[PDB]
């Protein structure tokens, strides 16, 4: 499976970008720190399309996707 | 952000459109046009001089998904703020919405704050 990793979020982006990402996969494993969220994502959804919802709020460079 | 910028608030239903307006208003911007359909605001963007465009989803002739990409494959106003408005999030509009171009999406019904919100953040994203 994969992990992504918000970083620099400001007040209240924490809870809103776990919240996008709800309506778009299921997460688990997820740590919501103060200004980040770490989450381990089933597959279901391609990462480009997570990258370009998300987006809508941050910036690209904030967003990281891995092997766990 | 100019507080005359020109807006094409675009819906079937002209009290979605009104109300859209005075939520506008009630933000400080008044220079607002009107549309039914992406036809109709394909047409009128025609005029020029648009800075914002709020759009429906659900439209008879052509729906928002289409106007909006039509407005970004159109070099005169391919950078165009374009706003999404929904009735539901549901997964596969706000990819959709997103790998479109869309500026951003809002569900309805919505608070004057929460179109504040999308407003200003668009606003920063652009630079404007
Ligand atoms: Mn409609």
């Amino acid at each position: 499976a994969r992990r992504i990793i918000l970083s620099r979020l400001k007040a209240g982006e924490v809870d809103l970008l776990e919240e996008e990402l709800g309506h778009l996969t299921t997460l688990t494993d997820v740590v919501k720190g103060a200004d980040s969220l770490s989450a381990i994502l089933p597959g279901d959804i391609a990462e480009d399309d997570i990258t370009a919802v998300l987006c809508f709020v941050i910036e690209a460079d904030q967003i990281t996707f891995e092997t766990v | 952000a100019d507080k005359e910028l020109k807006f094409l608030v675009v819906d079937d239903f002209s009290t979605m459109r009104r109300i859209v307006r005075n939520l506008l208003k009630e933000l400080g911007f008044n220079n607002v046009e009107e549309a039914e359909d992406g036809v109709d605001a394909l047409n009128k963007l025609q005029a020029g001089g648009y800075g914002f465009v709020i759009s429906d989803w659900n439209m008879p002739n052509m729906d928002g998904l289409e106007l909006l990409k039509t407005i970004r494959a159109d070099g005169a106003m391919s950078a165009l703020p374009v706003l999404m408005v929904t009735a539901e999030a549901k997964k596969e509009n706000i990819i959709a919405a997103a790998q479109a171009g869309a500026s951003g999406y809002v569900v309805k019904p919505f608070t004057a704050a929460t179109l504040e919100e999308k407003l200003n953040k668009i606003f920063e994203k652009l630079g404007m």
